[PDB]
Order: C-alpha cells, then structure tokens, then sequence
RNA sequence: UUCAAAUGAGAACUUUGAAGACUGAAGUGGGGAAAGGUUCCACGUCAACAGCAGUUGGACGUGGGUUAGUCGAUCCUAAGA
C-alpha cells in the first residue's frame, strides 16, 4: 500500500548516553529503526538531504527532534526481495516541536 | 562413428553448345 | 638514483628484458617439461644487488 | 519551452538504423592490446582452442604454489631450519640479548 | 565506473587541486569517455567538469 | 513499404547507376579496344574517374531533399582469379610495384594496372538515395585488336572456362530475374518447374542456379546471394556487419559439403510482392580441374615476407568500414578530423579518396590529382590511428582457390569443431565453420589450402543486379511487374564467348528454364519486365 | 611517435648504441635523400637508442613515412 | 630458399656488392612488416643470404 | 565517519555527487640527495598477496613512456691513492 506520513522522532532519549564519535551513524540507524517501525519496511532510505540535517551540527550535534517525511512506496524492480521500501525525506520546519503524526494526500 | 561413416560416404561419392555476344565491342 | 651511470642502467634493461612469464607456445611443445619461471624477479621481492 | 522542445528533435540516421543495437563487431582481445600491438603471452598460439588448453595447463600448474601461499612466480623467500639467536640461549646475571 | 584519470587530469587542466574539481555525477558515461586532456577541456567547457570556488576566510573579525 | 518517393529514389539510383556502367565501358573499351586514345587508362584511374563520374552525376538529384546519399558500393575492378574488393588507390601504384617485384606474372594485370586480352573484368559499382540502394554488376571480356577488318571487332570469340564461366553466369541471371519475375503471376509459373499453387522458393531459387553452375562444369563462389533489399540495409558488407534478420538464399563451403553428401540464412521462404532484391552471382570455372574438390577463398594481405610463395599476391585494400558500435577518443588532431569526415559519410563503404574536399575533380587536371595524393598521405596517416583502435575495419581482397576433397579427407586436425583463428581482427570471418559435417574450421582450412600442392585458382565471373517486384497499384500500367533498375541488354550486354557446353534439354529444371526464357519474352501473355534506362550524358 | 610527424616534421627511429648524431643526420640522409634538421638521442629502458629526427622544412617527414610503408 | 654459395662463386666483386645491397634493402623491409605482423619466415633466409654473401666475398 | 546513485553475481572498504572532520606552511603540501629499478602511465584483469573484505591496488597479464652546446657527469685540485 503508497501511503505517506509526517512524523516526529525524538532522537534525544534515543541518542541519551552514546558515545560522542558515535551520535550521528547511532542517529541514521536509529531513523531506519523508526522508519521500520512505522511502515513495516526492511528496506529504508534516507535522503542525503536528511543526512545532511543529521550531521549538520557535526557528531555530536544531533537536533533532539526531527520532524519526517517518511513514504513507503513500491519497489518496481523484480530483482528485489521487497515489493514495498519506505523513503525518509527532511521536513524543514520553524521548530520540530508540537508537531503530530499526519497523513499527506499523494497528488 | 558418424565422422567415419561421413568421411566413407564423402571418399566413396568422389570416387554444338552456346554461342553469346558478337563480332563488336559493346 | 636517477644521476645512474650506465652499466647499471644496462644491467637493469637485461633485468627489465627478463622480466616476463613463460610464453604460451613453451608449454605445447613435445616432452616440455618447463612449465613456469623459475627465475622470475619483482623490484619488492628479491634485490639484485646493483 | 515549447520553442526550445520543438527545436530539439532526434531524427534516425543510417547509423541508428544499422549499428542501434548492434555491438562489438571486432573481437576483443585477451590482453585489451590494440590492433598493431604485440602480444608476448599469446603471439605463438594461433588458435584460441589450443590457447585455451595451455591456459588450462598454468592454471593446473598454479595451484602447488598458491596453496602455499606465494604472491607469484618471483615469491622465492627461505626459512631458516632453525634461527641461532633464537636457539642460543643462556642468560646469565648481566647483559641479555632482548627485553 | 572509475573516474580517478579523469578526476586527476581534470584538476591539471583547469590548474587547481582535486579538491576543487567537479565532475556531473549524470554524465558518468561522457566522462568516462575522456582519455585526454582535450577531452577534459571539451567537457570543461561545456559544463561537465566545474571548477570550484576557494573556500573563504574573511578577515572582517581580524 | 513501397510508395511513390521510394520508388522514385531506387529508380535514380538505378539510372545513375547504369550511367557509370556506361561510362566505364566506354572508358574501357576507348583505352583497349578502340585504340583512339592516346594514354592507355589503368585501373585505380578508372576507378578515381567513375566515383567522381557518380558524385557529379547524384550531386544533381534530391539537393536539399533527401537527407544522405552518396556511393553505396565503391567502384571495383577485378580480374580473373580476383573475386572482389579490388579497387587501389591513386598513391599504391608504386607500392603494388615493389610489393610484387620478383614475384610471377599470374596476376600482373592488377600488379601493373593495365588490362589485358583475354582477361576477365568484372565493374562493380553501387548507388543510394536515402539509403535505397542500386547496385550494378557485370563481367566483361579483353579482345585482341583486329586490323584487317575496316571495323574495329575482336579477332575472335573467347574460348574456355572463361567463357564456361561468362555464359554460366550470364543464363543464371537471366534465369534468376524471370523467377523473380514469376512470383507476380504465380499462375505463369511452369509445372515441371515448381507447384502451380506454390509461390517462389529458395530452393527453386538453389536448385535452378545449381543446375545452371553444374551444366557449364561451374561452381558457385562462396559470396553468391539471391537476397531482399531494405533501407541502409543492402548487404553492402555481408561479411563484416552482422544483421537482425536475413531473407535469401547464400552459397557456402557447408553448402557444397551438403550438395555433396546428398541471422542464419535459409532457403525457406517465399518471395513476396512489394520487395526488392539483389542478385549476386559469382561462377568459378572448373575447366583445369581433373578431380573433384571445394571452392574457397584466400584473403589477400600486404605483407611479403609471410611466406616464399612465387604466384602469390601482396596487395592493400583500397575500402574501410566504419564501425559506428566502436567509440574512440584519437590523439592525433588529423586522425580526429579524418574520423569526423568518416562519420559524415554514413553506413555504406568508403575510399581514403572520397574524403578529399578536392575529389570529386570539377576539371580533371595535374594540379587536382597532386592535391589528391597531398590530401592522401595525411589522410593514410589518420586513418593508422583509426584501424588501430578498432574505429575501422577492411573490406577484404578474395581470390578464388580449389582444394580437392581427398586432400582434405585425408587431412587431420585434433581439434575439430573447438578451433578457430584466435587472431582474427573481425569476428564474422573468424568464428565459422565452412565444414560443418566434417568438423573443419576456417583456420584448417586455409592451412589445407597452404599446405596443399595441387591447390589451383579458378577465374571467376560475376553478374548482379537490383529488381523491384512493382505490385498492380504500385506498376504503371495497372497490372504488377518487374522494374530490373540495374542491368539489361543496353548496359549489361554479353561479350563474344563461345562455349562447348550447354543446357541438356532432357532435364526438367532446364525444360522450366526454356519456358521461364519463353514467357520472359512474351510481353503480351507473358512476364512483364521494365528495364531501367541509362540518363543521357552529351 | 606518430603525433611528431604532423606535430614537428619529426621521424622517430631506433638506432644503433654504436652511433653517433653525425652517424645518424648522414645515415638518414643516405637512406632517404632528405635534409636533417637535428638531432636528439636517447638510450631507452630496455637497452636500444631511439632517436628524434626532425627534418628541415624542405621536406615532409608524411612522405618518408608513407615511403617506409608504416603511416 | 635463399642464395647459393656455388652461384655466388660465380660472380665478381661488384655483383656481390650489389646483390648484398639488395638484400639488406629487403631485411630492412622485412623489419617494416615485423612491426605489423610478428610472424615473418623470409628473415630468416634474408639474413642468412647476407651471411653467404659476406662468406664468400671474404673467401 | 555518514547518505544517495553507478558498476558488479556479490559493496562498510571501488567510482562520482552530497555531508562531517583532519594534517594547519618545523604539513598528512610542493621538490630533491643516498638507495631502489619500472614501482611511473594506459588497457585488460582476480587464482595467490593486501593478518576483514575487495568490482580496488605499489598485485597479475600486455604495452607506452625518460629528447640538452647553456642542467649534471665529463675538466681542476683537497685530505689522500
Ligand atoms: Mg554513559
Ligand atoms: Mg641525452
Ligand atoms: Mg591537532
Ligand atoms: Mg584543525
Ligand atoms: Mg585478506
Ligand atoms: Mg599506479
Ligand atoms: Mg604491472
């Protein structure tokens, strides 16, 4: 099934604790995780945008909310294991706080 | 063999008129 | 070094002219009993000492 | 837009017609030489099925040394039988010979 | 692919370091295709190969 | 799809193509046999003069209509044993000289350049429009000059196995085109010839051509082919640029193999209206043959030193083929600028000489050729750095070779089917299997070939032509027709031959060749066949 | 070796280690009935002498090489 | 093939001068060719023709 | 250290792009002397080697490349032989 959510992810009771060279990869897996858990989805990819976001403030700078634009979506190549992925995009917001889960309609 | 038999086959099988044109350059 | 004077530099062009595996053709013939180079030489494995 | 559209137009020529999903059309060599270079592996061997049988016959040779383990052919390094400063040994109260 | 010719005469023909050298990660086939450094100045001149700006440091604090 | 516009672009080519033919049989017999002209033409000038005769000629026809068009089939001259892709350039006279000083004199007519009484010579020549393409063959015989007669006639007919040859291929053609001919009407087709209800087959096709060959003591050289013609698809080079799909009868080494022990082209199929074809037929003589043996060819190199061979023949070839799948950034700048105007030509063959800003000559002069060969040599200086990265290949240079079976079956190779020339620069010719029941590849082959003592060339004379098969709404004259665009009695007329065999009229294939003749020169109940006719020049 | 006969007149040739640049500007010039311009030499890594040959603007090194056979 | 030592002994100075010409002409020929085609028999003989001239004009 | 795409049967390790960092001009930069001797560069390419991996490599196979009247040697003499 296409569908396509906003979330936001608190990656401060996520990352509580880690070791500072490893904030930044703990956080990528750490959104695959979450993106899994929302979608049912092994296969997740992440934007280089949202990378971006991530790593923006350096290793051990994460933001302790993100707010995301996950989609899962169709695998069209028979090849692969999966018929359905989920794609993480950033949601550029003023603030990643008070934000609910919503549906976004596919036009 | 078919080699053998072919190659038997192949060794055993080898084993007024017409008038065109003139007197002319053409 | 690279100011070299010329009979090292004639040793190590005999050294580069050795440098090669058997040829093919060496291993078809009757009764060969060559079947690699045993003489074979790499500049990081055995040092021909000038 | 549709100006810039309509000008780029592609047009089949007789080259997309004869060579569109043809390939190769010159067999590749086995060492990637050009049409004039030599090739001193493989110029005494006219036919590809005898240079077959001779590649098969290194690569059977091959094996005795890379099971043990030689980077190649000039891989010539020897062991000792056994190593004297190793086996030569009475340390006495004074100067040893390592820490 | 594997562009590290490319990428090394790139930055000797446009006369700035690897660092600063930019190749269109969509023409991998085009770029693939140049051997020489004609080539690479084709491709510099028509935008596939992109030189960089020098990363600054201001001197407005100082 | 046959239309009015392709219609008319195969009709141009095919006029153009019967003019050079003209041309180049005036040319020939003005320097031989007339004897007006003072300077006796060679064969690489008569080649030069016909592809500018061409140019001149097409630069008239679709200017700013027809988006390419050019030579299909460069101008080829070949002698006797000489098969095909004989035409040198301007700049190898010299050259061919000192390749084949201390060599025989079996092929001096094409070492020297100048023709000879007796000597076969086969002009072959081809013309495209947009890619429909007319091409034109025809073999032709050097007499001997008489002087007694007020007339300028040849002393006498020509006798032997060239003239077997001549009149072999000669009736095969004419046969072959009213077979064609016949599909329009598959009612007109003879009983003892083939099924009244059943159409045109490759087999008939095989059989009629095979009959013919074997009547005369004839065989079939292995270029031979009875094939459908498309747009930039004209079998321009067979045996160098593989195609999708094929529709023809060809004759091979496997072929002779079969007959004896009785992309893949087969006999089975049936001609259909709307279609062009083109007819090549090459017939080998087997007069000096006193036993029976294979029909191969020898592909002709320029290196002397590769054997000691006194009747052999050092020679370059004059056409290349541009592979357009083979993509190569140059070093030399001339190389670059060469591959440029190569890509400029197209998909059909092509001499150094074509690419000169200077050719084709508007006013044939001294100042003209110099700049020709000045144009040459950087031009042969490109295309080294061309060959080398496989951007170009050779059209290659055959002569016709005999092998007797016994040699072969008495020949061992343990191999077999696994061999093949590891060394081949083109792929076609390296992977193939001219024996396939015998388990011999082409590199055995030619080393029975070299290794044999009794291995003889054969002359060889080749006769080919385009056809159309104009349906009733396509033909002028509201029923359907053959339009031959190449050929006929005014461009291809037969030369004095005399011949001591003939068709025996107690077989059924040559009772259906006598009625095929009849209804061919019936044009009132009969086969209607439309010739195209050579343009005007003064 | 081929860029330097359009690139600077130039014909490129292994040599003799016996020879000399005199030996080689009389050689070519005896062989090829050409002027020679200069000469550079040098000794290769496998051994043999390969010499640069530019040839005066008289001549084209373009025919020489199309008179060799190799182009 | 090749030249003979018989019909070399034949001949005087000159034409042995000129015929060893010749067939150094045609071993640097040969040496043309070799760079295309690795495979070349005929240097073999050419150059044991240059050894029988030199031979016998010696003797 | 991370993300995406490409290549590939196979990608933590190859290529390109997107990011985060480091050497911080007494450098992880640009050249040389001794020494090494082709390791330089291109094409092909993975059995063995690169204490994991490997489509990559200073590995394996085939070749290309070092141009001087003015830069050195060559000449001079030093302790010395
Ligand atoms: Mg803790
Ligand atoms: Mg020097
Ligand atoms: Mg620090
Ligand atoms: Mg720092
Ligand atoms: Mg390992
Ligand atoms: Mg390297
Ligand atoms: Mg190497």
């Amino acid at each position: 099934d296409v569908v396509t959510r906003e979330y936001t992810i608190n990656l401060h009771k996520r990352l509580h604790g880690v070791s500072f060279k490893k904030r930044a990869p703990r956080a990528v897996k750490e959104i695959k995780k979450f993106a899994k858990l929302h979608m049912g989805t092994d296969d997740v990819r992440l934007a280089p945008e949202l990378n971006q976001a991530i790593w923006k403030r350096g290793v051990k700078g994460v933001e302790y909310r993100l707010r995301l634009r996950i989609s899962r979506k169709r695998n069209e190549e028979e090849d692969a294991k999966n018929p359905l992925f989920s794609y993480v995009e950033p949601v550029l917001v003023a603030s990643a706080k008070g934000l609910q889960t919503v549906v976004v309609e596919e036009d | 063999s078919s080699l053998t038999l072919v190659k038997e086959a192949l060794w055993s099988v080898i084993d007024q008129g017409t008038t065109l044109g003139g007197p002319f350059f053409p | 070094a690279a100011q070299k004077s010329f009979r090292i530099k004639q040793k190590m062009a005999k050294a580069k002219k050795q440098n090669r595996p058997l040829p093919q053709w060496i291993r078809l013939r009757t009764n060969n009993t060559i079947r690699y180079n045993a003489k074979r030489r790499n500049w990081r494995r055995t040092k021909m000492n000038i | 837009q549709n100006r810039a559209a309509r000008k780029n137009r592609y047009v089949e020529r007789g080259s997309d017609v004869v060579f569109g999903d043809q390939d190769a059309l010159t067999a590749s060599t086995e060492n990637g030489v050009k049409l004039r270079q030599t090739d001193r592996l493989l110029d005494g061997v006219a036919d590809g099925s005898m240079r077959s049988k001779a590649d098969r016959m290194a690569k059977m040779e091959r094996r005795e040394r890379n099971r043990h383990a030689k980077q190649g052919e000039s891989d010539r390094h020897n062991a000792v039988s056994l190593s004297k400063h190793l086996f030569s040994g009475k340390r006495g109260v004074g100067k040893t010979d390592f820490r | 692919a594997n562009l590290r010719t490319q990428k090394r005469l790139a930055a000797s023909v446009v006369g700035v370091g690897k660092r600063k050298v930019w190749l269109d990660p969509n023409e991998t086939s085009e770029i693939a295709q140049a051997n020489s450094r004609n080539a690479i100045r084709k491709l510099v001149k028509n935008g596939t190969i992109v030189k960089k700006a020098v990363t600054v440091h201001s001197k407005s604090r100082t | 799809i046959l239309q009015e516009s392709v219609l008319n672009k195969y009709r141009t080519a095919g006029q153009i193509a019967q003019t050079a033919l003209k041309y180049v049989t005036s040319l020939i017999n003005d320097s031989y046999h007339s004897k007006t002209t003072q300077r006796q033409l060679t064969v690489p000038e008569l080649c030069l003069l016909t592809d500018s005769f061409i140019l001149t000629r097409l630069e008239q026809y679709y200017k700013n209509k027809v988006n390419e068009r050019g030579i299909a089939i460069p101008t080829t001259i070949d002698i006797d044993q000489i098969s095909g892709g004989w035409c040198p350039e301007i700049d190898d006279t010299q050259n061919l000289l000192n390749w084949n000083k201390g060599k025989d004199s079996t092929f001096a007519s094409s070492v020297t350049g100048t023709l000879r009484p007796g000597d076969l010579v086969k002009i072959t020549l081809g013309v495209h429009i947009d890619g429909y393409t007319s091409e034109v063959s025809h073999t032709m015989v050097i007499y001997p000059v008489d002087e007694t007669k007020p007339i300028l006639q040849p002393t006498g007919p020509l006798l032997g196995g060239k003239a077997d040859a001549v009149a072999a291929a000669h009736i095969a053609m004419e046969t072959v085109v009213a077979l064609l001919a016949c599909a329009l009407t598959p009612e007109k087709l003879p009983a003892s010839l083939g099924g009244t209800s059943s159409g045109i087959t490759g087999q008939l096709i095989r059989t009629i051509v095979d009959t013919i060959a074997r009547s005369y003591n004839c065989g079939v050289v292995p270029g031979s082919r009875v094939r459908r013609i498309r747009r930039f698809l004209a079998g321009q080079n067979e045996g160098i640029v593989a195609e999708r799909e094929y529709k023809g009868v060809v004759w091979t080494e496997s072929h002779q193999e079969a007959d004896l022990l009785s992309a893949i082209p087969s006999d089975d199929f049936v001609v259909q209206s709307g279609e062009v074809y083109l007819i090549d037929l090459k017939m080998a003589s087997l007069e000096h043959c006193t036993k029976k043996g294979l029909v191969t060819l020898e592909t002709v190199d320029s290196y002397t030193g590769k054997s000691h061979k006194a009747g052999e023949l050092i020679a370059r070839p004059g056409a290349y083929v541009r592979d357009f799948a083979q993509t190569h950034i140059l070093k030399l700048k001339t190389s670059r600028q060469l591959l440029t105007k190569i890509d400029k030509q197209g998909v059909y063959p092509f001499k150094l000489s074509h690419l000169s800003s200077n050719f084709p000559f508007v006013h044939e002069n001294e100042e003209e050729l110099q700049s020709l060969k000045k144009d040459l040599k950087s031009f042969r200086l490109g295309m080294s750095e061309i060959s080398n990265n496989y951007l170009c290949v050779e059209s290659p240079i055959q002569i016709a070779r005999w092998v007797p079976w016994d040699h072969i079956l008495k020949a061992t190779n343990p191999n077999g089917n696994l061999s093949y020339d590891a060394t081949s620069t083109l792929t076609l010719p390296g992977h193939e299997l001219p024996l396939p029941k015998l388990g011999v590849s082409a590199i055995k082959l030619k080393s029975l070939m070299n290794s044999t003592k009794e291995s003889i060339s054969l002359p060889v004379a080749r006769e080919c032509n385009t056809i159309v098969l104009c349906d009733s709404s396509v033909s002028t004259t509201d029923r359907p027709e053959l339009l031959r665009l190449t050929g006929g009695s005014k461009t291809c007329q037969p030369s004095w031959i005399h011949s001591q065999h003939e068709l025996n009229p107690q077989d059924s294939i040559v009772q259906g060749i006598f009625q095929l003749a009849t209804l061919a020169k019936d044009k009132r109940f009969g086969l209607l066949l439309k010739e195209t006719q050579p343009m005007k020049q003064k | 070796a081929m860029k330097k006969v359009e690139d600077g007149n130039i014909l490129v040739f292994q040599v003799s280690m016996k020879a000399n640049k005199y030996q080689i500007k009389k050689a070519v010039k005896e062989l090829y009935e050409v002027d020679v311009l200069k000469v550079n030499t040098l000794v290769r890594p496998n051994g043999t002498k390969k010499a640069y040959v530019r040839l005066t603007a008289d001549y084209d090194a373009l025919d020489i090489a199309n008179r060799i056979g190799y182009i | 093939a090749g030249v003979k030592a018989y019909e070399l002994r034949t001949k005087s100075k000159e034409q042995l001068a000129s015929q060893l010409v010749d067939l150094k002409k045609e071993l640097a020929e040969l040496k043309v060719q070799k760079l295309s085609r690795p495979s070349l028999p005929k240097i073999k003989t050419v150059r044991k023709s240059i050894a029988c001239v030199l031979t016998v004009i010696n003797e």
